[PDB]
Parts: structure tokens; C-alpha cells; sequence
């Protein structure tokens, strides 16, 4: 399929395996893998993003019409997911983030209602503020961390 | 128009027009519906599905799908019919009534049956 | 019909059905905002039309003719609903003056 | 009946709607009159003043902004007018006075802004009796 | 005093009134809904017998 | 934005953004029409439309192709200009006045001349 070879997938699957969490048995080394795929014109049907989605564990989608918005690193938060997630994150922003996947994924349903009029109530506009205002705070500079 | 005659060519660009205006209007009646036009495309689309329901005829062959017996309608009756839809002779007909049909005067006599049926 | 053309407009036309779908539940809210309005009007205009009931007012014998539509459209069989009883209406009566309340 | 059927009617809400009543007092043209359980069938154009209704319960006491008051033949009163009007809140002097004098500057203009404002001028004296 | 004679119809009369009585409103309780009752924008173009017009007046 | 100066790095911000909601307020526009949007979705709508045919501009190569002699803007009045047109300060001045212009010089020259 689009002229790769057979074993495409046996060259992939070889390679992100190698990443790994080794036991106390060991000796606890890690590594941990991010590989990078360029897609063509916002598409996962191609044969190669197809093959790296059913071996790795989610998305960091990235996408450019988040871009031009100015939403800087343009993290598709709707797409993004990580089969992992919740299990291996800082336990002081796990207590806090909780709710704010909630938030987002509230206000991606609600976010065509904020270009009209003030014809709403607070039940949709107080959800409209608290998703302008934390997509607006994902906004940073490049080479910033935090 | 110099093979068929100027007015068998001018009424056939009417009717080219007149279909062509429909199939550009299609989107937008799929999406809102018809009342979303203007007042002389509403006319046209209007006119248009009269055509196109006037463009069916009875085959002599297919007589058993349709019950209806055959319909050999010469050339002149259909030049002056077309002429005559496209002039607006008979805008207020309803549309179901050009459908299936010969010529003109078929249109009006159905015209006719459905009026004594409907009442 | 190349695969790029059908993906734009599957697109453009999920783009139309979120913002068919949000225009729906505006109109939905300021038709309960207006329900109040017409209340309003209506339980207002029976105190001047039950006199109007009993007082018995019944006109005999150049009229003005004033309709009520929208200055925006997409609401569809109104405007040319009300536009045909103004016809209807005058037919009867051509040198009436008319006064429109809408664009 | 015994009693009368009141519908008190507002361009943006209707108070009252056929709830029973003893007395009612309206401004009208020919001076305040007071309209109980059986009237004669009368219409009576209504000058912005006071009306109050006094019921079994006590007398509620609104300011209004003129109107008509219509007795329906079956001793049904209706009154069909603009504005309600609290107890006493939602008018004050400063906003009264500070703004009455502009309009009697105003009314000294041409003709269409002095008509109003005359009119403005006679309905502020009107509510100099609600400041009482 | 000749309002009827000088200046405004009836219903505009009680118009005024009304605006006078928005106008004297205790500024704690002059709402958002009573400046929405006192929001005039329509505009009116008399129109002549020859389809003319004159410009949108501010009513 | 350390290369070029914040000045021009958010003027390139501000017009990435009003182009990116112009083309998706290209959706609702092209069925719903202008009667539907805001005052600031009707102002952005404006001043994209502005800021598109302000790229316009004619070429001395293609001075056969269009018949109007070659304007060639330096940086620094570019910078500027969209940062005039950002703000708003000539909301003014109708569209047509902007396409095939060089700064904004020529601009309010040609916004003059076409008042004719």
C-alpha cells in the first residue's frame, strides 16, 4: 500500500519496543520514546500514521488551524488523549488538572455559541469565559518551560 | 438555428437556461428549502420543475409500467408547447399535472382531470 | 469528484450543521425570551378589545394597509405568505396606501 | 357580582387579571374617581397620577403614566396603561429636580422639543404630589 | 399645556410620560429591561408615488 | 520575536489572527449572509478584508500585465501600516481604496482620488 515495502510495520514495531520501564529486578532504568510523524494535509488514513497510532500510546495532535489562532503549542486537546494519562503524573497537578479536562472538553461542545449575540444565559457564558480564558493561557513563547 | 429554425434554437437555450439555473440552485435547496430565493428565481426553479416533470412521456413500449398507452407527439406541438411554458402561459397550473404526459393540450386536459377530481 | 474536493466539502457542510444546529437553539432562547412579550401584548389587548367586543363598532362604507415582517430573512413561508394576503387585499382595493414595518 | 373583576394590564407585564376587588381610584379627565362593585359602563382617558386599589386587603398605592380605564357592562374594570410604580423607591428628587430645570430650559426651544418638555414638566409637578 | 394643539399625539403624550417616568427612575432599580424599553433605532423613509425616498431619519 | 523586534512579531500575531477567523467565519457568511454576526465579528469581517487586499500590491516586472507603475515599500512603513490598520485607524476607508497600493501613503492618496 502506497508502494512501502511489506514488513513496514515489523520495521516500526522492531524500533518504538525498544523503549521501555524496566522492573526494581533490573535495576528501574527508562526510556521513553517520543517519535514524530509528519502526516500530510491533516490526515491519520495514511499507511504510515495508521501503522505509528496502533503501536504507540495517543497523540500529541498537533494541527495548523489551531495555529493561526495563535494558540502556541497548537495541542488539538479534543484529539490528544494518553492511554497513561493519569497514572504517571505529578500527584500536585493531578489534583488540580482533574477538572480541567473536564473544562476543555465542555467548552470544544459550546465554542460556536461565542461568535453571536449576548443571547445566553450564565450557564453557557460563565463555561464560554473559563474556555477563552485557559486556552488563553496555553499560549507560550517557544523555548520557555515551565 | 440555421439547421432547425432560430425559434427551435432560441427555445431550446430557454430550456438549457432554465434547467442549468435549477441544477446551480440545487445546494441551496437541499440545505434550506425554497422559500430562501429571490421572487424571480423562485419563478425560474419554479418553472424548472414544471419542465422537468414536462420532459416524461408515455413510451408506446413501456406501456405496462405505467398503464398510460403511448404518446407520439411530433415536433411542431413540442416547439410551440415549450415556447409557450417558457412564455408563461400557464404558470398557475400545478406541477403534477405536466407529469406524464404528450403535448400541451394533453397538459391542459390533465390539468382538466385533476381539476374535476381535486375539485 | 477527487477525494480532495469531497473531504472540503463534507467539511464546509459539518461546518453548516454546527451552525444550523447553534442558530436553532439562539432562535429557541429568544423565543422564550419573546413568549413574554407576546403574553404581554395579548392579556394587555383584551382590556381595549373586549370594550371594543361590547361596544359594538362594526365600520361601514382610500384605505391604509400596514404589515409587520422582519427587516432580516431565513425564516422562511412568511414573507411570502404575508405578501400574498396584502395581495389578496389589494386586488380589491389598488389605490390603498400601504405603510411596510420591515425591510 | 358582588365585587369587582379587575385586570390592571402593562405593556410589559399585567399585574392584575380578573382578581376580585372592592375599590379602585384613577385619575381621569373630568378629576379622581373612585370606581366600585357595580359603575356605569364608562371610559375614562387616564392622566398620569395616582391609582390605588384597595381590596379586602389594605390599598397598594402606584404612581401611573396615564392610560384608559374601561368598565367592561358586566362591572368588569380593566385599565390599560404603561408604568407601575412601587411604594415610594423608584423616584427621587435629585432626579427630579437636576433634570426638571433642564427641561424647562428645554422648553424654551423649538417647538417639538418644548411641547415635551412642558409635558415632562407638567408630569414632574404630578409626581411632586408622590413626594407629598 | 396645548400639546394635543402644539405637539404630540396622544400615544406619543404618554410616551413622553413614560420616558419622563424612565427618566425619573431611582438609578438603583433603573434596570437593564427599562433601558431596553427606552432604545429607539428604526428608522423611517417616506417614500414617494415615484418609488423616491427621503434619508432614515432617527425616530 | 528576538530576531525581528515584538513590535513586528505581534503585528505578524495580530494579522495571522484576523485572517485565520476571517476564513472561518467564511462558513457562516456564504449561507447566513453579514445579518447574523456580532459588531466586533462585523468589525473583524471589515478589517480582514482590509488587511487582505492591503497585500495587494503591483509589480515592476508585471507593470504589462496591470498598466500601474511599480510600488515598492521598504520594511519599515510596512510595519507601521499594518499596525495603523490593526488599530483601527483607518476603519474609515472603503475597501477598494486598498487593492493594488503600495504604503499608506498611497493609500489615503488613492482613498482621496477615488472620492471622485
Amino acid at each position: 500500500r502506497e508502494a512501502y515495502p511489506g514488513d513496514v510495520f515489523y520495521l516500526h514495531s522492531r524500533l518504538l519496543e525498544r523503549a521501555a520501564k524496566l522492573s526494581e529486578k533490573e535495576g528501574s532504568g527508562s526510556l521513553t520514546a517520543l517519535p514524530v510523524i509528519e502526516t500530510q494535509g491533516g490526515d491519520v488514513s495514511a499507511y504510515i500514521p495508521t501503522n505509528v497510532i496502533s503501536i504507540t500510546d495517543g497523540q500529541i495532535f498537533l494541527e495548523a488551524e489551531l495555529f493561526y489562532k495563535g494558540i502556541r503549542p497548537a495541542i488539538n486537546v479534543g484529539l490528544s488523549v494518553s492511554r497513561v494519562g493519569s497514572a504517571a503524573q505529578v500527584k500536585a497537578l493531578k489534583q488540580v488538572a482533574g477538572s480541567l479536562k473536564l473544562f476543555l472538553a465542555q467548552y470544544r461542545e459550546v465554542a460556536a455559541f461565542a461568535q453571536f449575540g449576548s443571547d445566553l444565559d450564565a450557564s453557557t457564558k460563565q463555561t464560554l469565559v473559563r474556555g477563552e480564558r485557559l486556552t488563553q493561557l496555553l499560549k507560550q513563547n517557544q523555548y520557555s518551560p515551565l | 438555428a440555421a439547421v432547425v429554425g432560430q425559434e427551435h434554437y432560441d427555445v431550446a437555450s430557454k430550456v438549457q437556461e432554465t434547467l442549468q439555473t435549477y441544477k446551480s440552485l440545487q445546494d441551496i435547496i437541499a440545505i434550506l428549502g425554497m422559500d430562501e430565493l429571490s421572487e424571480q428565481d423562485k419563478l425560474t426553479v419554479e418553472r424548472a420543475r414544471k419542465i422537468q416533470r414536462f420532459l416524461s412521456q408515455p413510451f408506446a413500449v413501456a406501456e405496462v409500467f405505467t398503464g398510460i398507452p403511448g404518446k407520439l407527439v411530433r415536433l411542431k406541438d413540442t416547439v410551440a408547447s415549450f415556447k409557450a411554458v417558457l412564455e408563461g402561459k400557464y404558470d398557475n397550473i400545478p406541477e403534477h399535472a405536466f407529469y406524464m404526459v404528450g403535448g400541451i393540450e394533453d397538459v391542459v386536459a390533465k390539468a382538466e382531470k385533476l381539476a374535476a377530481e381535486a375539485n | 469528484a477527487t477525494l480532495k474536493e469531497v473531504e472540503m466539502r463534507l467539511k464546509s457542510i459539518k461546518n453548516i450543521e454546527k451552525i444550523t444546529k447553534t442558530m436553532k437553539i439562539v432562535a429557541s432562547t429568544r423565543l422564550s425570551k419573546a413568549e413574554k412579550a407576546k403574553i404581554s401584548a395579548k392579556k394587555m389587548d383584551e382590556a381595549e378589545q373586549l370594550f371594543y367586543k361590547n361596544a359594538e363598532t362594526k365600520n361601514l362604507d382610500k384605505e391604509l394597509i400596514v404589515a409587520i415582517t422582519s427587516d432580516k430573512g431565513l425564516c422562511g413561508s412568511i414573507h411570502s405568505q404575508l405578501a400574498k394576503a396584502v395581495r389578496r387585499h389589494l386586488n380589491d382595493q389598488p389605490n390603498a396606501d400601504i405603510v411596510t414595518i420591515g425591510d | 357580582s358582588s365585587g369587582l373583576k379587575l385586570q390592571f394590564a402593562l405593556p410589559h407585564e399585567t399585574l392584575y387579571s380578573g382578581s376580585e376587588v372592592t375599590q379602585v381610584n384613577l385619575p381621569a379627565k373630568s378629576g379622581r374617581i373612585g370606581v366600585l362593585a357595580n359603575h356605569v359602563p364608562t371610559v375614562e382617558q387616564l392622566l398620569p397620577g395616582v391609582v390605588e386599589v384597595m381590596e379586602g386587603s389594605n390599598s397598594k398605592k402606584f404612581f401611573i403614566s396615564g392610560g384608559f380605564a374601561t368598565v367592561q357592562p358586566d362591572s368588569q374594570l380593566c385599565v390599560t396603561a404603561i408604568e407601575a410604580f412601587p411604594l415610594e423607591s423608584f423616584s427621587q428628587e435629585n432626579i427630579k429636580n437636576l433634570l426638571a430645570e433642564a427641561k424647562k430650559n428645554v422648553s424654551s426651544s423649538d417647538a417639538r422639543e418644548a411641547a415635551e418638555a412642558a409635558i415632562q414638566v407638567e408630569v414632574l409637578e404630578n409626581l411632586q404630589s408622590v413626594l407629598k | 399645556s396645548a400639546w394635543r394643539k402644539a405637539g404630540i399625539s396622544y400615544a406619543a403624550y404618554l410616551n413622553v410620560a413614560a420616558q419622563a417616568i424612565r427618566s425619573s427612575l431611582k438609578t438603583e432599580l433603573q434596570t437593564a429591561s427599562v433601558l431596553n424599553r427606552s432604545q429607539t433605532d428604526a428608522f423611517y423613509t417616506q417614500y414617494k408615488n415615484g418609488t423616491a425616498a427621503s434619508e432614515p431619519t432617527p425616530i
